[PDB]
């Protein structure tokens, strides 16, 4: 469904919004995925000074 | 304890209310849609219903 | 398929149908009257990155009818038309008072529907090679 | 809250001169809303697991968690069952359910907490099978956290 | 160790998910794409684009929050870090041999 | 046993990327809303 209908004009108004507002929350994901790292590097550098 | 605040009737304020329009517009000039001073809020908030 | 740049977009009240999955749109003249009445339905501060939208008719609640008054209301309207409905231009304003006792003034708005397209129009196709400003 | 008071879904209502048809379309508009609620309250709960998710002591059973949204006026209207509002445990049963594969993914996170050790524990994919079927996916995760809770001594005391 | 004055940058561009303008954009670019068949009319009065700039204003304000120091975000209520982490001279030492 | 070396010191789990704290797609999030409906 998703494939048929990206770019092509054709989908109702009230799914073309909540798709929408689904690709935005993209950006959301990407900087809610590094929080492991940010975890991983507080522990080694400022509790553990090294 | 300097963060609490005193709470009152309205009846002072509209006394002040009243003498400014008297003096602004006069006698005959409705109280209505003016502006109270060292207000945060109302105490409850009233719906239209 | 002519008026085509006055554009289709959701009905105000927007109701939604269970005969099909759909949410009512409107076109044309009727989309017309509909931003009308959301113009002047708003405050100028309530909307968020919006910062000046809508009217400030409610200062005159409280207040008697006169000339001066009159003259006051007109330009209101006048102006929050220039800003935000790129489609019309007012015809006339008549401005009466209807009840000797109960509190009502009557406002009647006539106004003029534009055959061609407007600067500040931002309808899709047509807005990317004609909307300068 | 972010929508002005012509539209009819905040907290002082609709006046009721504008008559029945107008406060059924708000109730309408307020209905199909929370279908963008209920996802964003969704991103602030995570957050609020952070603590558990990394935990030395004992992690949570779920990696996905849901919040009941009761700021909204008529919710108790709204939902078929307001029982699952009276509890976020059950409503994130209910809305995400089978979607959180919940073992694999409390196994990912075991691993890279022992990883961070220099420690590994691959064996015990195949030896408990040798003890136990299908029970072998709980009792290792049991072990996982025990062994991180007791590492202080464990890799001193040689 | 002395107090610095305090003001606020004035370039505020970052094309991502704390940036409202560019949020706006990026909805309505994607409105087109999809739908332009049937909505067309992104004015200022119409209903649709209203929720767009309100979801665009939610996912700042949680983007925001994400930012916060993780000092504070895995805070306990009573302070320390019991169940996070082991301290240097817990897990630093070792048994004399 | 052949011991060690430089090309067997490579942790594969412990950079931080082998987890994903959230992994939903817009497939996921729709079947979501297939099931709130």
């Amino acid at each position: 469904f998703l494939a048929a209908y990206d770019q092509s004009g054709k989908l109702t108004p009230h799914l073309t919004l909540f798709v929408s507002f689904l690709k935005l929350l993209e950006t959301s994901k990407k900087r809610f995925n590094q929080l492991t790292k940010r975890h991983l590097d507080f522990y080694y550098q400022e509790i553990l000074h090294l | 304890i300097n963060s609490h605040k005193v709470t009152l009737p309205p009846s002072s304020s509209m006394a002040g209310a009243y003498a400014r329009v008297d003096n602004d517009r006069g006698v005959w000039k409705s109280p209505a849609n003016i502006g109270l001073n060292y207000v945060s809020k109302p105490s409850v908030t009233v719906s239209h219903e | 398929k002519s008026k085509d740049f006055l554009g289709t977009g959701w009905g105000f009240p927007p109701e939604f149908e269970t005969s099909i999955g759909q949410v009512k749109t409107t076109s044309g003249v009727e989309d017309i009257q509909k931003s009308l009445e959301i113009l002047f339905s708003t405050k100028i501060g309530e909307r968020i990155m919006q910062p000046t939208y809508g009217c400030n008719l409610d200062e005159l609640l409280f207040s008697p009818i006169n000339r001066t008054l009159k003259t006051y209301v007109i330009e209101l309207i006048k102006n929050a038309i220039l800003y935000h409905e790129p489609r019309i231009d007012p015809e006339k304003i008549d401005i009466t008072q209807g009840n000797e006792i109960e509190g009502e003034l009557l406002i009647h708005l006539q106004y003029i529907v534009r055959a061609t397209n407007s600067r500040k129009n931002m309808v899709y196709p047509f807005y990317l090679e004609e909307g300068t400003n | 809250h972010e929508f002005p008071e012509t539209y009819g879904i905040s907290d002082i209502g609709l006046p009721p001169k504008l008559g029945v048809k107008r406060a059924v379309l708000a109730r309408q508009l307020k209905g199909y809303l929370l279908f963008f609620d209920q996802i964003l309250a969704s991103y602030f709960e995570h957050l609020s697991k952070i603590k558990s998710l990394l935990s030395l002591d004992q992690g949570p059973s779920f990696t996905y968690f849901t919040q009941a949204i009761k700021d909204i006026k008529d919710v108790e209207e709204l939902f078929k069952d307001p029982t699952l509002l009276e509890n976020d445990e059950e409503l994130t049963k209910s809305l995400i359910g089978k979607l959180d594969d919940t073992i694999e993914r409390r196994n990912q996170l075991m691993d890279h907490l022992i990883a961070r050790f220099a420690e590994n524990f691959s064996s015990y994919a195949f030896l408990m099978k040798f003890l136990y079927g299908e029970s072998t996916d709980e009792i290792v995760l049991q072990d996982k956290q025990s062994f991180l809770r007791e590492y202080k001594e464990i890799s001193r005391e040689r | 160790t002395l107090n610095k004055h305090i003001s606020i940058p004035k370039d505020m561009s970052s094309k991502d998910d704390l940036d409202f303008h560019f949020l706006r954009e990026e909805g309505i670019r994607y409105i087109k794409e999809l739908g332009s068949n049937f909505w067309t009319d992104y004015n200022t009065h119409d209903p649709g684009i209203t929720m767009l700039e309100v979801l665009c204003y939610a996912i700042s304000d949680l983007g925001n929050r994400i930012n916060i120091p993780i000092e504070d975000l895995i805070a306990n209520e009573e302070g320390g870090v019991k169940g996070q982490f082991y301290k240097v001279q817990e897990i630093l030492p070792s048994a004399p041999t | 046993r052949d011991g060690t070396g430089r090309r067997d010191l490579l942790d594969p789990k412990l950079a931080p990327e082998s987890v994903q704290l959230q992994d939903f797609e817009l497939s996921d999030w729709l079947i979501f809303a297939l099931n709130f409906a």
